[PDB]
RNA sequence: UAAUUGCGAUAACGAACGAGACCUUAACCUACUAAAUAGUGGUGCUAGCAUUUGCUGGUUAUCCACUUCUUAGAGGGACUA
């Protein structure tokens, strides 16, 4: 039994599920690398979840991600909150508490939309 | 020459009202806080001039705001109260709900384990005082409140448990109870309240009894006497009681600050009015938990600005 | 920078970049000029963007508009013409190219070229057709700065767009020649012509 | 020896969940071996209708709707009892159907 | 503007004027107070009244009110 | 035609109900078809 | 060139035939001492920052 | 005051229906109580590539657990705090 941890991501009704698992560090979107996704400008937004806390903190954990609904904007973000997610989930169950608050301190202080999913659904058209 | 307490800084990281407060003995430097964030806190403490430490865990598991808590003698396992109706054993390591104690119709206003952990009350708004196991199983529902129960509490035994197992209650319909246990049995009617009763607690020793409510009546009796002792005026409405583990204090939670008696010699030691930054005298915000730590040095006071304000005694010229 | 392999690793490339507290991969916003004080809190981008491509909400606020990154701001105001509208990849694309571009005009700070672009192309004052009774007067207004820095962007970004439209040159090098001749104003650019006969028409009028 | 699979549509929520808290504690207190009450999306059937019923104004559009909830239990049992059971759970509004094989 | 009908007001007014003193500014104990002494059709109109009811005990223990 | 009102006009002529919808929203409520948004 | 600089400390309203352009009290920057009334064309806030060209120019009401 | 909506002043004082409101809907719920006609993870059976753990699949029942995502609810929730 690896200790896992499952977090999910949503943007505009597309969501995308993240199993951080405890691996040699594999970091992977629909069975591909994170390295090359479908939009290629778009990437480095699905990179900064990764970034903003630095490069190691993966060296011991397997993240999984799976993305449906919406287009391709909506599951990079999508795929980057999830990403985030279980990052600072596994933090919680797994390393001390104080590691995980400094993960959503350093996530929090850039984009507050990386620990909380958008705010604005698609309005009733108001007969 | 004074004894007196300084206000030692703030706790803050709750998001409502800090209603409940519990310290521990194993490790006195453990506190645990239900607040009206439907989660409890439970902090690492480092003493210092203006802030502390280290906040250890969160409890979310509660549907509706946790109103009372409690810790054990150790500082392992942690008891909820809510008004989801249900009661919830953690642990304060990892957080991890060991038991659900589902059975009560209405929000669970308090809870108290006795001492050698083993037997769990709880009193709720739906006038039902239930006697759980630790295993979630409810053995006894003791009724007899005909209002509201806002407070039941297990007294300190004194003669090392003989056979005599009693709990405090304070109903809403301004009278005390006293419960045997053995049997499951009124034992005591303490009449004498014109009020709602807020709270009440058991002496360290377990032969005195502290009632006091919305009349601002601190009103002591005498339990192992079962006879009416005397009643202090603490003006405005008192929220929350606790008697010192040393001392012969009582410090009150008044809708104006917290004030702390002396039992003998009879005089108010303390009114502690901590500064506001911006509020009018009416909006103010009051004591409505507090809890002593393992010496009686220091008291921990959980506020309506989900703030934990902590004061420690001193020695003054 | 001391690099991390994991099973699937990071591009050595972004590591790098990233670790040596630059913003971009060829740019870095710790290096950004406002000369007037009306422009340094209504111009402001101090967080770091590899994209420029931000979900904002600051459609919900007035103010709040003036915290959206302005090479975002200028990025979704390239954006203006009826047949590339909902085209956000094509304008953040366009952008990154326009700065691969004032890299090789031989200016070592696009961004600052840019904010100084910013900086002199928004009119000071303005005209404002008051009554007067019948034949209306042009009243000489101050404009605000927050729409000192929209006419700004707007009028760079349709100078710019008027002059790539029917000649071979692509957006890009259009909206850099555009920026670098307003950067630093030298009266063959749209929006510095555009400032001064607003200005000269509001001194004319007063 | 019947292995039968129950599956209910109702657009009354009350009446659908009588019926099968009725079919669930009635299947379980005389011994059953069952796959609990699982609950199948309630569908909402729109229908766009013109606010314009005389020629006068301009055109604007409104909305009507129904929502349609549908549950399904599985069962083994013998004849009798499902016999049985299928008479005496018939309610208005709620629409039972039971199916005996299982391909 | 969000003005209540008279029904929370009117029944503000009669809750505070004979139960002045269980309720305090707190709307969480004055809502299931409102659930223990009155008899609402509604939640939600139940939580307009004793949200109200909050309100007006706000307003009563700076000075003396009109009624 | 509609099969309430002898109108060639109107028909709902949709799942095989076949009313004009002048009495199809009459009938509407006895079909099952009710106001919620 | 003379480059004025303007602090909006005070917002007196909306004036114009159309209703647009705000009416300003304005608190001089670089010699604080003056204090300007200005008509800005744009959505303006408290303790704002403009930049005027004839700082001795008043403007009383707007048609 | 959005309002003949109220406070107040007052030869006026009541009381009815108008307005609101009753009604039907939305967005949060890692907390309930629950799933082969939805899905996730683990496990077996199995394929390929690396082989040093790994990677991408096949298996509408081989079993187990979950509902974190989907979904029937119950609650809550807002009261202009
Ligand atoms: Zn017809």
């Amino acid at each position: 039994a690896v200790p896992s941890v499952q977090t999910f991501g949503k943007k505009k009704s597309a969501t995308a599920v993240a199993h951080v698992k405890a691996g040699k560090g594999l970091i992977k979107v629909n069975g591909s690398p994170i390295t090359l996704v479908e939009p290629e400008i778009l990437r480095f937004k699905v990179y900064e979840p990764l970034l903003l806390v630095g490069l190691d903190k993966f060296s011991n954990i397997d993240i999984r991600v799976r993305v449906t609904g919406g287009g391709h904007v909506s599951q990079v973000y999508a795929i980057r909150q999830a990403i985030a997610k279980g990052l600072v989930a596994y933090h919680q169950k797994y390393v001390d508490e104080q590691s995980k608050n400094e993960l959503k301190k350093a996530f929090t202080s850039y984009d507050r939309t990386l620990l909380i999913a958008d705010s604005r659904r698609p309005e009733p058209k108001k007969f | 020459s004074n004894e007196v307490l300084v206000l030692r800084g703030t706790l803050e990281g709750h998001n409502g009202w800090v209603t409940s407060l519990a310290t521990s003995a194993g490790q006195p430097n453990l506190l645990l806080s239900a607040s009206r964030d439907k989660t409890l806190i439970s902090w690492k403490l480092t003493g210092d001039d203006q802030k502390f430490g280290v906040p250890v865990r969160s409890f979310k598991g509660h549907s509706h705001i946790v109103q009372d808590c409690t810790l054990t003698a150790d500082g392992a396992y942690a008891l909820s109260a809510s008004w989801d109706k249900t009661l919830r054993l953690w642990d304060v390591a990892t957080g991890e709900t060991y038991q659900r104690f589902v059975g009560h119709k209405s929000d669970v206003m308090s809870v108290d384990i006795d001492k050698k952990a083993s037997m769990i009350i709880s009193g709720s708004r739906d006038k039902t005082i239930k006697v759980w196991t630790i295993k979630g199983q409810c053995l006894a529902t003791l009724l007899g409140h005909n209002d509201w129960v806002s407070q039941v509490r297990v007294v300190p035994n004194e003669k090392a448990d003989d056979d005599s197992v009693t709990i405090i209650s304070a109903g809403n319909d301004k009278m005390v109870k006293a419960w045997n246990l053995n049997q499951f049995q009124i034992e005591a009617d303490f009449i004498g309240h014109n009020s709602n009763i807020n709270t009440l607690t058991a002496s360290p020793d377990g032969t005195l009894i502290a009632s006091a409510g919305k009349d601002g009546e601190i009103m002591l009796w005498n339990l192992a006497a079962k006879k009416a002792m005397y009643t202090l005026s603490a003006q405005d409405e008192v929220f929350s009681l606790a008697f010192s583990p040393n001392r012969y204090w009582l410090a009150a939670a008044t809708a104006t600050g917290i004030k702390v008696f002396s039992l003998d010699p009879q005089y108010l030691v303390d009114d502690l009015r901590p500064e506001f930054a911006g509020y009018s005298k009416a909006a103010e915000p009051h004591a409505v938990s507090l809890a002593w730590s393992a010496d009686g040095q220091t008291l921990f006071a959980g506020y309506t600005d989900n703030v934990i304000r902590v004061w420690q005694v001193m020695t003054a010229n | 920078f001391t690099p991390v392999v994991l099973a699937t690793p990071i591009p050595e490339e972004v590591q790098q970049a990233q670790t040596e507290i630059k913003l971009f991969n060829k740019w870095s916003f710790e290096e950004v000029e406002v000369k007037d004080a009306s422009l340094v809190d209504y111009v402001q981008v101090r967080q770091p963007i590899f994209v420029a491509h931000t979900a904002g909400r600051y459609a919900n606020k007035r103010f709040r508009k003036a915290q959206c990154p302005i090479i975002e701001r200028l990025t979704n105001s390239l954006m203006m013409n009826g047949r590339n509208n909902g085209k956000k990849l094509k304008a953040v694309r366009i952008i990154k190219h326009t700065l691969d571009i004032i890299n090789v005009l031989t200016d070592q700070n696009p961004i600052q070229v840019v904010v100084d672009a910013i900086t002199n192309t928004g009119p000071r004052e303005d005209t404002t057709r008051v009554g007067g009774g019948g034949a209306a007067r042009r009243q000489a207004v101050d404009v605000s700065p927050l729409r000192r820095v929209n006419q700004a962007i707007a009028l760079l970004t349709i100078g710019a767009r008027e002059a790539a439209f029917r000649n071979i040159k692509t957006i890009a090098e259009t909206l850099a020649e555009e920026l670098i001749n307003a950067a630093k104003g030298s009266s063959t650019s749209y929006a510095i012509k555009k400032k001064d006969e607003l200005e000269r028409v509001a001194k004319s009028n007063r | 020896i019947i292995k039968i699979r129950i599956t209910l549509t109702s657009t009354k929520v009350k009446q659908l969940e009588n019926v099968s808290s009725n079919i669930v504690k009635n299947a379980e207190q005389h011994n059953l071996v069952k796959k609990g009450p699982v609950r199948l999306p309630t569908k909402v059937l729109k229908i766009s209708t013109r606010k314009t019923p005389n020629g006068e104004g301009s055109k604007t559009w409104e909305t009507y709707e129904m929502r349609i909830h549908k549950r399904y239990i599985d069962l083994e049992a013998p004849v009798q009892i499902v016999k049985r059971i299928t008479q005496i759970t018939i309610e208005p509004g709620v629409d039972v159907e039971v199916v005996v094989a299982s391909n | 503007g969000r003005v209540r009908t008279k029904t929370v007001k009117r029944a503000s007014k009669a809750l505070i004027e004979r139960y002045y003193p269980k309720l305090t500014l707190d709307f969480q104990t004055n809502k299931r107070l409102c659930d223990e002494i009155a008899t609402i059709q509604s939640k939600r109109l139940r939580n307009k009244i004793a949200g109200y009811t909050t309100h007006l005990m706000k307003r009563i223990q700076k000075g003396p009110v009109r009624g | 035609q509609c099969r309430v009102c002898s109108s060639h006009t109107g028909l709902i002529r949709k799942y095989g109900l076949n009313i004009c919808r002048q009495c199809f929203r009459e009938k509407a409520n006895d079909i099952g078809f009710n106001k919620f948004r | 060139t003379p480059v004025t600089l303007a602090k909006v400390i005070k917002v007196l309203g909306r004036t114009g035939s159309r209703g647009g352009v705000t009416q300003v009290r304005v608190e001089f920057l670089e010699d604080t001492s003056r204090t300007i009334v200005r008509n800005v064309k744009g959505p303006v806030r408290e303790n704002d920052i403009l930049v005027l060209m004839e700082s001795e120019r008043e403007a009383r009401r707007l048609r």
